[PDB]
């Protein structure tokens, strides 16, 4: 356990730098796109992604001060539910917006005529509305099931609970296992499998389309595409795989506690996912020449 | 014969310069140094008009200082309620390549023109219903660069065919044609009495045209590059020209003299729009460096800078009472400054 | 997508 | 006939009399000082008298 | 008071709604500028539906071809009005090298005047070499040495046309930022229009990716 001190300290500094970078980048992107740039479809997609990331990172200090002493919550019931609702909604919205941006790029590259004749600002806003509705639907179990409970030692741990729902401890355990399994499967499929498949399939088609047409005049587009894909993969696949492994073995973990590496491995993976969320504007918005020109002109 | 007659014109031109040289004894700045400068004016954007989706090329202020017309390349001609930032009308254009627009002094008609070489007159009242085309003046072989209403029936339009023409709305025909320029005419301005107007062309010269006679009374050649903007002084005895040589020059009709020049060492871009305040003390001139500069019309001192635009500013107008100045630009935005 | 940290400590059924 | 027309137009420009440039400059300057008080751009006006708040 | 102010606000909101709809409707058409010599032939063969403005729809894509041939004024005064067009359709007469200041050199001067233009730095040019049928019967009788002294190949249409095409492409100093799509006009149906659609489609990819940030 000599090296566990690093495994405990590093997530804190990673979350802190993630908070700083995410707040700075998202504030800059929102200020430039929403006020200093033309209201376009790519502009509103980037603005929605930046708003989701900003609302996620503004919450990050709460998570930092929570996991500083081991996930304890010195705050209260309302603020705890607000924090976790904001985290889950913003994470789902960010991943869904990444998937939607990949789909929009694939549509623009593979079907230029459809993009020219059927990509309008109003329709774009209407179809951005959908991912937010999906995030709300998937955060509904965070809405009702999560609550604040206090251990007899006086420490406050606000997490999911089934005291009211089950009525009897066997029923409580059954419904708790059911909800955890359903939440894990939903996260792995909709939150990870759906966007990762979309990102891999889409961005591969843009790379294939430009390669077939011989439009590659420089290595910049290929480098940007592969950097985005690799960052998203190496930052989300570890966390989602750890969550899936925990959920499939969750019955054993509660009944016998056979697996314990997952408990200490979630934190670095969650830190990596958060750092991906904060770098999303850097690889998604900062890569545009017009955006950087507007940023340097506005300063 | 032809060569000898042309040579006599050069000698006559030298006589005009010699007459101007004898006339020129003291510069405007020489006698203006004994008055207090205006100083600095902190003009701020009171409101922004956001209804255009393309580059704005021209605008005109109403006589009531309440309604203004804006011309933009998206084929829309919007009448702006300046006080409440509302859109009174949105006139659709058959040709989206509009580069000029005019507002009638009575407020009943609005003109437009551009690459279509047609000056379309629009009736603002339209008691029958929505706004519609009233008349189309198609008699120019060059692009329409400027147009200004003399009254509800007479209008003079600039054109790229080097010739200016005065129109008649009821008849739809050219009442008179102003010939004598060399380059393409870019802008014209009308005196307050609407009895005499100036014109600036691409031949680096400013020409004074009499409305009734239709002939050139006066010619001003003092610019190194072509002239894109021109505007009378409020008193009507002087005017200022905006060129692409980064110099604004003030000319007075009484003496045919280059009174003074409005240029600064750090300005190299051209001028696309000029205007005067109520008293004419402030010469507001647009520039190609994405922002406007306010110039002192008597001391050549830059008394203010209008830097609230995202693209290059192409048009500029001052209200009749001088209450506010509205700036147009290619960023599809209209900024109003006090 | 928010990972539960200490929901395995049987606080899930605590009243 | 274009050259002859130009001379017929260039000649009359010299015929009209030109007043002294100093007199024109002084008269032009007098207009600015006479109308300076009714110039909102020259002197900012309060929001009560300014329709543009 | 508020009785008339509200009515004006509703009219402005209704007008603003129309402006957004009209702007969106006007945003799906491809704006092309014609310069050049076979320009009339290009317009006539694809006229499906001042300044000559024609609108045609091919493969569900709407085009707005603008001809500025009837403008005997300074180009630089109004050439900035077309800043933002998807592509420029430049027409060059292949058989104009012998015709006379050489006519072919005038086309090259006009071509260079827009390649180095500040308003079309990122705007592609869809070059067309018109009347190629007359050129093949003219290259044998009239050598290219009259028009291009620095020529060493044989007077054959197979390589003379390529040399002429390469001459215009090499004249563009704005390399690596825009692509010049060169084609030879043919009397066969749905091939000059297809090249316009194909070239514009590639340009739409460039515009989308530049906005996206890959390019």
């Amino acid at each position: 356990s000599a090296g566990y001190t690093v495994l405990r300290i590093l997530p804190l500094v990673v979350l802190g730098v993630t908070f700083v970078l995410g707040v700075l980048g998202n504030g800059l992107v929102i200020w430039v796109a929403g006020f200093r740039m033309t209201r376009t479809v790519t502009t509103i997609c980037y603005l929605n992604l930046a708003l989701a990331d900003f609302s996620f990172t503004a919450t990050l200090p709460f998570l930092i001060v929570s996991m500083a002493m081991g996930e304890k919550w010195p705050f209260g019931w309302f603020l705890c539910k607000l924090i976790h609702i904001v985290v889950d909604i913003n994470l789902f919205g960010s991943v869904f917006l990444i998937g939607f941006i990949a789909l929009d790029r694939c549509i623009c590259v593979l079907h230029p005529v459809w993009a020219q004749n059927h990509r309008t600002v109003s329709l774009a806003m209407k179809v951005i509305v959908g991912p937010w509705i999906l995030a709300l639907v998937l955060t509904l179990p965070v809405f009702l099931f999560l609550t604040t409970v206090t251990i007899p030692n006086g420490d406050t741990y606000c997490t999911f609970n089934f005291a009211s729902w089950g009525g009897t401890p066997e029923e409580r355990l059954k419904v708790a296992i059911t909800m955890l399994t359903a939440r894990g499967i939903i996260r792995f499929v909709i939150g990870f499998l759906l966007p990762m498949s979309i990102v891999a399939i889409c961005y591969g088609l843009i790379a294939a389309k430009i390669h077939k047409k011989g439009m590659i005049k420089s290595s910049r587009p290929l480098r940007v595409l592969t950097a985005v894909v690799a960052s998203f993969f190496i930052c989300w696949f570890p966390f989602q795989l750890v969550a899936l492994l925990g959920t499939v073995w969750l019955k054993e973990m509660l009944f016998y506690g056979k697996y314990k590496i997952i408990d200490i491995l979630v934190n670095p993976t969650s830190s990596l996912a958060f750092f991906n969320s904060c770098l999303n504007p850097m690889l998604y918005v900062f890569v545009g020449q017009d955006f950087r020109e507007r940023l340097i002109h506005s300063l | 014969e032809l060569d000898q007659l042309r040579q006599e014109a050069e000698q006559l031109k030298n006589q005009i310069r010699d007459a101007r040289k004898a006339c020129a004894d003291a510069t405007l700045s020489q006698i203006t140094n004994n008055i207090d400068p205006v100083g600095r004016i902190q003009m701020r954007t009171r409101r922004t008009l956001r209804g255009h989706l393309a580059k704005i090329y021209a605008m005109h202020w109403g006589t009531d200082s309440r309604l203004l017309v804006s011309a933009s390349q998206d084929g829309k001609l919007i009448i702006w309620d300046s006080y409440t930032t509302n859109k009174v009308h949105a006139i659709p254009l058959r040709s989206s390549w509009v580069m000029t627009c005019a507002y009638a002094p009575s407020g009943n008609y609005v003109a437009c023109g551009g690459l279509d070489n047609i000056c379309s007159i629009y009736n603002l009242k339209t008691r029958e219903g929505n706004v519609r085309v009233s008349r189309e003046l198609a008699g120019h072989t060059g692009y329409l660069s400027c147009c200004r209403f003399l009254d509800d029936n007479q209008i003079v339009t600039s054109s790229g065919d080097t010739t200016c023409a005065l129109w008649d709305i009821e008849t739809g025909q050219q009442t008179t044609t102003f010939t004598g320029h060399t380059g393409d005419v870019m802008s014209l301005s009308l005196a307050p009495d609407t009895r005499l107007f100036v014109s600036g062309a691409c031949d680096a010269s400013a020409k004074l045209w009499d409305v009734r006679e239709g002939m050139c009374r006066q010619t001003f050649t003092g610019h190194e590059s072509d002239i894109n903007a021109i505007c009378f002084f409020p008193n009507g005895n002087a005017f200022a020209t905006g060129s692409d040589d980064a110099t604004c020059r003030l000319f007075d009709l009484r003496a045919d003299q280059e009174l003074m020049t409005y240029s600064h060492d750090n300005i190299i871009c051209g001028i696309t729009s000029v205007s005067f305040s109520k008293s004419g003390r402030l010469l507001l001139a647009g520039y190609d460096d994405f922002n406007c500069n306010v110039w002192d019309a008597l001391k050549a001192d830059r008394a203010g800078v209008l830097a609230g635009h995202d693209n290059r500013v192409s048009c500029l107008g001052v209200t009749d009472d001088g209450m506010a100045v509205a700036t147009g630009s290619w960023d599809s935005f209209l900024k109003i400054w006090n | 997508m928010a990972p539960r940290g200490f929901s395995c400590l049987l606080l899930l059924t605590s009243e | 006939a274009q050259a002859r027309k130009l001379v017929e137009q260039l000649k009359m420009e010299a015929n009209i009399d030109r007043i002294k440039v100093s007199k024109a400059a002084a008269d032009l300057m007098a207009y600015c000082e006479a109308h300076a008080k009714e110039d909102p751009l020259l002197t900012p006006v309060p929001a009560s008298e300014n329709p543009f708040r | 008071v508020s009785a008339e102010d509200k009515a004006a606000a509703e009219r402005s909101k209704m007008i603003d709604k129309n402006l957004r709809e009209d702007g969106e409707k006007a945003a799906r058409e491809v704006k092309l500028l014609l310069l050049g010599s076979g320009k009339n032939t290009i317009v006539k063969q694809m006229k499906i539906i001042g300044i000559v403005e024609t609108h045609f729809t091919f493969k569900d894509l709407h085009f707005k071809m603008f001809d500025v041939g009837a403008q005997r004024s300074e180009r630089k005064k109004w050439i900035h009005c077309f800043e933002g067009v998807t592509a420029i359709i430049f027409c060059v007469a292949l058989s104009a090298y012998d015709l006379v200041m050489n006519r072919m050199h005038a086309s090259m001067k006009l071509f260079d005047s827009i390649c180095n233009n500040k308003w079309f730095t990122d705007t592609s040019i869809i070059l067309f070499l018109n009347k190629k049928d007359l050129f093949e019967e003219k290259i044998t009788h009239s050598p290219l040495t009259i028009c291009f002294p620095e020529y060493t190949g044989a007077n054959k249409y197979d390589e003379a046309a390529s040399y002429i095409q390469s001459k215009f492409e090499d004249l563009n100093k704005r390399k690596d930022t825009k692509e010049i799509y060169t084609h030879f006009t043919c009397s066969t149906d749905t091939k000059n229009v297809q090249f316009v659609f194909d070239a514009v489609t590639d340009v739409i990819i460039k515009n989308n990716l530049k906005d996206c940030g890959l390019f």
